[PDB]
């Protein structure tokens, strides 16, 4: 067994993370107050869920997990929700004044002054570790802390635990549930200090989250509580296969393997099925094969954009529940025949596939109905490239006037860290099209 | 935790200061003598931001009132929430500023402003996380507006890095009979664009051609304009009073695009004064509060474009159907929205109406029309600069003509400044 | 109120197209550069498809399928008729076709010469026809014509060239047919009523491919290089009403029975072809776009599919009714406004 | 279709299946970058309160 901790950043990155860990506990059956009664090696034990979970002589099985906000309203939900005993104090931090959405706030002005604080929280935990794998990175694009101090995070951390992988959860902004307008400098900001450091980052756009909750589970005007609980789901069907017994995706090192062939090339594109909703009388159970389908219409993707015109460089099947590998098998080759799926030529025309036999787990109260099987596709298409296209226009159209800079300045940033990180988003698309286009 | 000292200057700054307190305390649950009464614990979730907690659950407003003569302050004092402010925040002179700008800012006002400053000092000592500072003034006047602006440049001196928020009142010959107004306007214009981060510009002209034209009010009087501008005080700063996603600097990082272009046009609806009935449509909401009889500025939107625009609603209404019309006025007008600044045009919902409203919409707007109301006052100002009239009344205050030509320079600059980005 | 923008200055077609939405008075057109649009009438090449569809609360439209270059290229169409089951590389509408690549540079030059010494061999008619989407070159000898691919830099394509093409009288003159296929977000394939042949008015003489002027049917080559320009039909097109009558006098049948079953053949089974991945059923964004095929009739009265152009223009006789055809079935039934169609369903 | 390397266990199985075949800075560094960017902010600031100084 091999540790993994999660650190979440910002508002974004905080609320998602108490939507994963209230998910967690539920899949593994762990209790608000941290007791696990089917862990019958009290006090410890090296099983798969302790790589998210440490345990106290109690019985508590505390999680794994750094709550970073730099102001204090949304960690103290956490110190005093439902979950609230699963946390202890030095888990989550807080500051007092946030980096009003401003990158370089968060970065320079605010970062600076808590960076050496947040690595010594984080030191605490690695201690408990016996064999540290590396990190999960929850943060979100748009906000001042979360591209801010996590790109500042992701350099200390690559200088402090050099040869751990480390994953990204990364919420792409969207103007549908945003109201700063200067989300398109951060997010570029941030991708730029950040690339090097990130060894594979799973984008989620909230305009795709949006859409799968007005149209799959007929919610008028969503909230943050209705996109937060398919998020965990997501995540849950990513992050399963470090928590359970299995033999694919069974440490971080193994993602970038199967994702990543290019380091820079390192944001696989994510689609979910089936999204149902608990209000509905009674719904057909789908099968192997139309969940299968489902992960190749756009309308499933944690990102909107064509793969058609894209090209794959790795593609891997997450299933849960009753799925056995020989419909699996059926529903590929229907798949094929009807799909265009169109490979790199230096890579193979093929699919991972990873089955789980307990079906997804559905939180209380919430608004997804309970299937009797899930899938989740990792694909590494170049498709995705279209979200750096939307981000890197409506950059140039603010930059042009050099509207919103001067917030940046104000804070000791050069002017040259647009530029630069402009150039480098310019050299990604430009990447990205080497591989997938003739 | 993220505290607001208020600070009212003047008469125009006191009573419009007043008035505001009056609404929100109303809307807050706290009664005339600072006791809560309410029934929703949202009055109380966001209080700290305007108000201090006594001994008793006793709030009062964290505000200081500045007056170079007492005339004004005793009739707070009289007022109906008079009994709510602190005592000690009382500051006041004797002498008065006699619509002089120089009197406040250099001789009348520099006499006084040290003790202001001590009491906002103790304000601000007592704030776990200050935001910044808003102030109530007029322009056209002696101490609100020259005392105002020096108590600006000197708070800016020492809290630098907190944001300053100003509710300006624009002088309109429609209003004041006091020649010296543009002279008093221009000065004040030159500091505003140099030492605050947000400045609301309640311009007296729009006030009274929305009393006498729209409402029908055939004598206006300034009661008349003060429940607009009560209206639009509440309605502007909601994101901040109840829990809503908000902050000063928030605010500012996504209405201002360029620091010197911090001049907002409020807008309000539906546009009362001191019989309504019938229920106010969501598309009635958003058609007046962006038409321009509805804006508060005095200015044609149609004659500029909008870098910025932020709406708030309040009441319980179609959260769905407020982004139908919103995007809906957009895609039918985007020729008056800035096409380089993506997503520009943002809305939050409020659950707590206003009093005696169904509901209601406010209107921030960050347009390059308001240079309309700036040209309005340079073109009076000059018509008596180029003559020298009325001078002695600041030269003998020390003041040297330099000092105008400056002035007028900054504020004719600002003018072509937001003439280049409306092309 | 709806909206669009003019990405192409150069669409004769969306020229008129554009110009008959704003004489609606409920279509407002905005700078090109300005993203809240409803219609994009937009570029030839590089449109930005990634863009679309992420505007939230408007419903937009393209004029243009993304992918839809895979039938409009010389080289595209070669690869997508062998390579898909669906037309097989036994098509038997579609010229024997090979992808050339200058020896400067998969290629199938050695697969192309192969079928050329079987005819050389087998005394059977060896004309073939060099020529690119970027200069075309017919000659009977091999050697020729990868000589003339390889002074060359691009792709060329090197297909069968049609020796004995259906000769219109007088004048013993060879001829093309443009049909205009218009396809809606739907992805209904529509039939323009009314074509065009694009005929020379040049004797075809088959002992001399030099003279490329009685060969060429192209507009440009035959009001140019052509001397008897106009000399028979206007502008060296004839329209459907005339060219059914010939036959009817001259070979007692109908263009519906001899010809256009084909051509409606041919269409729908290109458009079908590639609808799996070009179609916006599922997409963030709607999409629809006028095509130009060009067909090839022989003296058999077989039709022949010579390319298929993506952005192509109309006669000058039919742009008005055409264009309105556009708005009625491609724009407004998107968009609806506060017949006896002109188009022809392609049911499947 | 080819199938390989299955695994078997209680909680589920995984296995692989192919179709066709195919054809930083240093500690110091950061710290000097922020430190840098405070040293822009404490001149501008020092020229702000030299303007109000004047
Ligand atoms: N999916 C999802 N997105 C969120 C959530 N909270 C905020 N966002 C998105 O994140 C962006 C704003 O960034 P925040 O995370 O709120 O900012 P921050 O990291 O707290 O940093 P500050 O600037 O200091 O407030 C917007 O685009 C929001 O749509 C959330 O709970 N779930
Ligand atoms: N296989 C073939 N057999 C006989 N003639 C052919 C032929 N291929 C092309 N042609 C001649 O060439 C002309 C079409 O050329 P082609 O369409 O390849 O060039 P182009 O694309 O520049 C013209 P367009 O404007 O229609 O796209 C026709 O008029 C036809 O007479
Ligand atoms: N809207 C409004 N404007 C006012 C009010 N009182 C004064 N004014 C305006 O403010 C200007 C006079 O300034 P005043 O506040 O009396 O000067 P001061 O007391 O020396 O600061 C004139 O243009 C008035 O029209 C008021 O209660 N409401
Ligand atoms: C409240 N004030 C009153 C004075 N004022 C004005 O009317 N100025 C003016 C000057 C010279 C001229 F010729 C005409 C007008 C501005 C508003
Ligand atoms: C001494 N003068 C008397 C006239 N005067 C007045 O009438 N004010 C006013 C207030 C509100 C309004 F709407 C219109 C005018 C200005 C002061
Ligand atoms: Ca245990
Ligand atoms: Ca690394
Ligand atoms: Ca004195
Ligand atoms: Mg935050
Ligand atoms: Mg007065
Ligand atoms: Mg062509």
């Amino acid at each position: 067994m091999r540790e993994c901790i999660s650190i979440h950043v910002g508002q974004a990155g905080v609320q998602i993370g108490n939507a994963c860990w209230e998910l967690y506990c539920l899949e593994h059956g762990i209790q608000p107050d941290g007791q696990m009664p089917s862990d019958k090696t009290i006090g410890g034990g090296d099983d798969s869920f302790n790589t998210f979970f440490s345990e106290t002589g109690a019985g508590k099985h505390v999680p794994r997990a750094v709550f970073v906000d730099l102001e204090p309203t949304v960690i103290d939900e956490v110190r005093t929700g439902t979950y609230r005993q699963l946390f202890h104090p030095e888990q989550l931090i807080t500051g007092k004044e946030d980096a009003a959405n401003n990158y370089a706030r968060g970065h320079y002005t605010i970062g600076k002054e808590i960076i050496d604080l947040v690595l010594d929280r984080i030191r605490k935990l690695a201690d408990q570790c016996t064999g540290l794998q590396g990190f999960l990175v929850f943060h979100s694009f748009g906000g001042g802390t979360g591209s801010g101090f996590t790109s500042l995070l992701m350099e200390r951390l690559s200088v402090d635990y050099g040869k751990k992988s480390k994953l990204e959860f990364s919420i792409y902004p969207a103007p549908q549930v945003s109201t700063a307008v200067v989300e398109p400098y951060n997010s570029i900001l941030t991708t730029h200090t950040t690339l090097e450091h990130s060894d594979c980052a799973f984008m989620v756009d909230n305009e795709a989250i949006y859409d799968i909750c007005r149209r799959n589970l007929d919610i008028e005007r969503p909230t943050y509580t209705n996109l937060n609980r398919l998020i965990s789901q997501i995540v849950s069907s990513i992050t399963a296969s470090l928590r359970f017994d299995g033999a694919l995706n069974v440490d971080l090192t193994e993602f970038q393997t199967n994702l990543v062939p290019y380091p820079r090339i390192h944001f696989p594109l994510a689609t979910y099925a089936p999204v149902i909703s608990a209000e509905k009388a009674y719904h057909e159970q789908l099968s192997v094969a139309e969940i299968t389908n489902a992960c190749f219409e756009p309308a499933n993707q944690m990102v909107k954009c064509d793969p058609r015109h894209g090209k794959y460089m790795a593609c891997c099947l997450l299933y849960r529940g009753d799925v056995v590998p020989k419909d699996v098998n059926a529903a590929i080759a229907t798949i094929k025949t009807k799909r265009s799926i169109q490979f790199v030529d230096w890579c193979p025309t093929g699919f991972k596939v990873g089955i789980n036999y307990q079906p997804p787990t559905v939180v209380p109260g919430g608004d997804l109905a309970k299937v009797q099987r899930a899938v989740c596709m990792l694909s590494n298409t170049t498709a995705i490239a279209e979200a750096w296209a939307r981000l890197d226009h409506k950059f140039d159209l603010m930059y042009a006037k050099r509207a919103f800079v001067h917030w940046y300045v104000g804070e000791g940033m050069e002017e040259g860290e647009f530029s630069e990180a402009r150039e480098d988003m310019a050299a990604l698309e430009k990447d990205y099209e080497e591989v997938g286009v003739d | 935790m993220r505290e607001i000292v208020h600070i009212q200057a003047g008469q125009c700054g006191n009573q419009i200061g007043a008035k505001f307190w009056e609404v929100i305390s109303d809307e807050h649950g706290i009664d005339p003598t600072g006791s809560y009464h309410g029934d929703s614990d949202l009055q109380l979730e966001r209080i700290n931001v305007y108000y201090n907690e006594a001994t008793g659950n006793k709030y009062v407003p964290r505000a200081i009132l500045v007056d170079l003569e007492p005339g004004t302050m005793d009739s707070v004092r009289s007022g109906p929430f008079g009994q709510i402010f602190r005592p000690d925040n009382f500051v006041f002179g004797q002498s008065g500023a006699g619509n002089n700008w120089a009197k406040g800012h250099y001789t009348e006002g520099a006499e006084l402003v040290d003790s202001v400053l001590d009491v906002v000092r103790k304000e601000s000592e007592s704030c776990d996380c200050l935001q910044g500072f808003q102030l109530t003034h007029s322009l056209g006047g002696g101490t609100g507006s020259g005392m105002g602006t020096l108590l600006i440049s000197k708070i800016r001196e020492e809290y630098p890095d907190r944001i300053m928020n100003t509710f300006s009142v624009m002088p309109s010959p429609k209003v004041s009979d006091t020649v010296v107004e543009p002279y008093n306007a221009t000065l004040s214009v030159h500091q505003l664009v140099e030492n605050t981060d947000e400045t609301y510009c309640i311009d007296n002209e729009a006030l009274y051609d929305i009393c006498f034209r729209t409402l029908k009010l055939t004598t206006p009087t300034y009661g008349d304009l003060n429940h607009l501008v009560s209206a639009t005080m509440s309605g502007v700063t909601t994101c901040l009073r109840f829990p809503g996603q908000a902050d000063l600097r928030k605010l500012a990082v996504n209405m201002v695009p360029f620091p010197r272009l911090h001049f907002f046009m409020p807008g309000f609806a539906p546009l009362t004064s001191r019989q309504q009935y019938r229920a106010l449509t969501v598309p009635e909401l958003t058609q007046q509060m962006f038409d321009s009889k509805n804006m508060m500025a005095a200015c044609d939107p149609r004659h500029g474009r909008y870098l910025t625009v932020a709406a708030i609603f309040r009441g319980r209404m179609s959260m769905k159907e407020v982004d139908e019309q919103m995007l809906n006025v957009q895609n039918k007008n985007s020729s008056y929205f800035v096409e380089w600044i993506p997503n520009n045009v943002k809305t939050a919902v409020c659950d707590i109406p206003p009093r005696g409203l169904k509901m209601s919409a406010t209107f921030i707007g960050n347009s390059t029309a308001i240079q309309e109301l700036f040209k309005r006052i340079s073109e009076q100002f000059t018509a008596m600069f180029r003559r020298k009239a009325f001078l002695h009344w600041y030269t003998g205050e020390g003041m040297d003509e330099m000092e105008f030509t400056e002035a007028e320079s900054n504020m004719n600059d600002l003018v072509s400044e937001y003439q280049q980005y409306q092309d | 109120m709806y909206t669009f923008v003019v990405r192409d200055e150069n669409s004769s077609v969306y020229a008129e197209v554009s110009r008959l939405l704003l004489a609606t008075g409920q279509w407002k057109r905005l700078r090109k550069d300005n993203p809240r649009f409803n219609l994009m009438l937009g570029e030839r090449n590089r449109l930005p498809f990634g863009r679309l569809g992420h505007e939230p609360g408007l419903v937009q439209l393209v004029n243009y399928y993304r992918g839809a270059d895979k039938l409009c290229r010389k080289a595209s169409l070669v690869k997508l008729i062998k390579t898909s089951p669906e037309l097989s590389e036994s098509c038997t509408w579609f010229p024997e076709s090979y992808v050339i690549y200058p020896t400067n540079l998969t290629d199938e030059r050695e697969v192309f010469l192969a079928a050329y010494n079987r005819r050389r061999e087998g005394r059977e008619g060896n004309v073939w026809i060099a020529k690119s989407s970027a200069g075309i070159l017919i000659s009977s000898e091999a050697s020729e014509l990868l000589d003339f691919i390889d002074e060359q830099g691009q792709v060329h394509v090197i297909q069968k060239y049609l020796e004995k093409p259906l000769l219109l009288e007088p004048g013993h003159r060879k001829f093309d047919i443009r049909s205009w296929v218009l396809v809606d977000h739907l992805y209904n394939i529509y039939l323009y009523r009314e074509g065009v042949l694009r005929t020379s008015s040049e004797p075809y003489n088959s002992a001399n491919f030099q003279d490329k002027t009685c060969h060429l049917t192209n507009h440009c080559i035959q009001k140019e290089y052509s001397k008897n320009y106009g000399r028979y039909e206007e502008g060296n097109e004839m329209f459907f009403e005339e060219f059914n009558q010939y036959l009817m006098d001259a070979l007692n049948t109908t263009l519906e029975n001899s010809i256009l079953l084909q051509i409606k053949h041919i269409i729908r089974s290109c458009l079908m072809c590639i609808e799996p991945a070009i179609s916006t059923k599922h997409l963030h964004y709607q999409s629809f776009q006028l095509f130009g095929f060009d067909f090839m009739v022989d003296e058999e009265l077989k039709v022949w599919l010579i390319e298929v152009n993506g952005a192509p223009a109309c006669a000058q006789k039919l742009y008005a009714e055409l264009c309105q055809g556009i708005v009625d079935v491609a724009i407004s039934s998107v968009f609806p406004l506060a017949p006896t169609s002109i188009f022809i369903k392609l049911h499947h | 279709m080819e199938v390989i390397e299955l695994n078997k266990c209680t909680s589920g199985q995984s296995f692989e299946v192919i179709l066709k075949p195919p054809s930083d800075p240093s500690l110091e560094e950061i710290q000097k970058k922020l430190e840098a960017a405070e040293e822009r902010r404490k001149y501008q600031e020092a020229e702000l309160l030299k303007h109000l100084a004047e």
